């Protein structure tokens, strides 16, 4: 779940 | 146009996606649909509690913007989770109001008394209300200059020294506890010139009363010094930026970190004990930046949101450690959240001083959101 910063990272 | 249909498709589509996303990315999404649009946005420092009751109300400084009915200074109440007709209230609601004359560009209220509040008019005057003697004919009026502004600061270490940006290259700075008033009129204590085109923003230093920044379309960061004599030389001047530079603000926990957002899609990590060199860029928006926050709550962690509606928050100490190609996509390092809730330019937005990583933002299509990235985001 560490995807939850590389989620965030996209935009 | 062909171009805003797809931009538009675009941007619904996105959209959707955020929305699905939202229950991963945040701890706290609010999205308010005021009636009017609102150019400025900053929290008031007081919080209001009552026993009991699952949450805190805390209040936002808005405005209004119409170049065709009534603008009003806004004061908007909002109801924040705690650690855990007659019917109950919605979360967001207006408690003040004041008719405006025109648009309100930015409001800020004054360090010292939070009842004080100055304004930045589409005209050339620079107003001050106390939301007190409003339970409209502003409360004092300041002459100054003659075009239109958005840059606005109150000097924290002086009381009722402002300071205002404008469109006419020049730099205000008035004494609010000025002497007299000859019709509820205050003139400009001085006027800084120094500088070739628009000034964009203003800012006074932190912690010493006679330091401020400013900073214009002519590509330039200056620093000045109000006990110098010549209201023309800037203590120092400094190429920032490619293009326009649209804003400034200091580091709440240091006396020499500067940033400033500029035009050319960048944000400028400054220190005045060297103002020869850039400590670093902060790069991944896709248009102009016209706010630049730090958090008040974080040293290494500022914000910054401009025309491509995307609200960018930064992370200083992950600037430098290596990062994994197929991760280091999306962006740099120092890039730790991105906030893409909106669906027009933000005009403005404010970082919560009392619930750390609660922020505000305000965009044109007249929607507010309150929000909160997930805590896993920041944590750990």
């Amino acid at each position: 779940k560490p995807a939850i910063r590389r989620l965030a990272r996209r935009g | 146009s062909f171009d805003d249909a797809v931009e538009e498709r675009v941007i619904n589509e996105e959209y959707k996606i955020w929305k699905k996303n939202t229950p991963f990315l945040y701890d706290l999404v609010m999205t308010h649909a005021l009636e009017w649009p609102s150019l400025t946005a900053q929290w008031l420092p007081d919080v209001t509690k009552q026993d009991g009751k699952d949450y805190s109300v805390h209040r936002l400084i808005l405005g209004t913007h119409t170049s065709d009915e009534q603008n009003h200074l806004l004061i908007a109440s909002v109801q924040l989770p705690s650690e855990d007709f007659g019917s109950v209230c919605g979360k967001i609601e207006i408690e003040i109001k004041i008719n405006h004359e025109g648009e309100v560009n930015r409001a800020r209220y004054m360090p010292q008394n939070a009842c004080v509040i100055a304004t930045k008019t589409p005209s050339s005057d620079v107003l001050v209300f106390d939301y007190t003697k409003h339970p409209c004919q502003p409360d004092l009026r300041l002459r100054g200059h003659q075009k239109e502004g958005y840059g606005l600061s109150w000097n924290p270490n002086l009381n009722g020294y402002l300071l205002s940006a404008s469109d006419d290259h020049t730099i205000c700075l008035w004494d609010i506890n000025a002497t007299p008033k000859e019709h509820r009129v205050i003139d400009a204590k001085n006027i800084f010139t120094g500088h070739t085109a628009v000034v964009e923003d203003v800012a006074w230093h932190l912690l010493h009363e006679s330091l401020f920044g400013s900073v214009a379309d002519d590509q330039k960061l200056m620093i000045w010094d109000t006990r110098n004599n010549n209201t023309s030389k800037p203590s120092h001047t400094v190429d920032a930026h490619t293009a326009e530079v649209n804003c400034l603000s200091f580091n709440p926990y240091s006396e020499f970190i500067l940033a400033t957002g500029s035009a050319d899609k960048t944000v400028a990590l400054w220190d005045l004990r060297n103002l020869k060199l850039k400590l670093h860029s902060f790069e991944s928006h896709k248009d102009e930046i016209f706010q630049v926050q730090w958090s008040p709550h974080n040293e290494t962690i500022l914000a910054s949101s401009g025309t491509d509606r995307r609200l960018h928050v930064w992370d200083l100490s992950k600037i430098g450690e290596e990062q994994s190609t197929e991760d280091a996509e999306d962006g740099p390092p120092e890039l730790l959240f991105i906030h893409g809730g909106h669906t027009a330019k933000i005009s403005d937005f404010s970082w919560n001083p009392n619930e750390p990583w609660i922020i505000c933002s305000v965009s044109e299509d007249n929607i507010m959101q309150v929000w909160q990235m997930a805590e896993n985001v920041y944590n750990d």
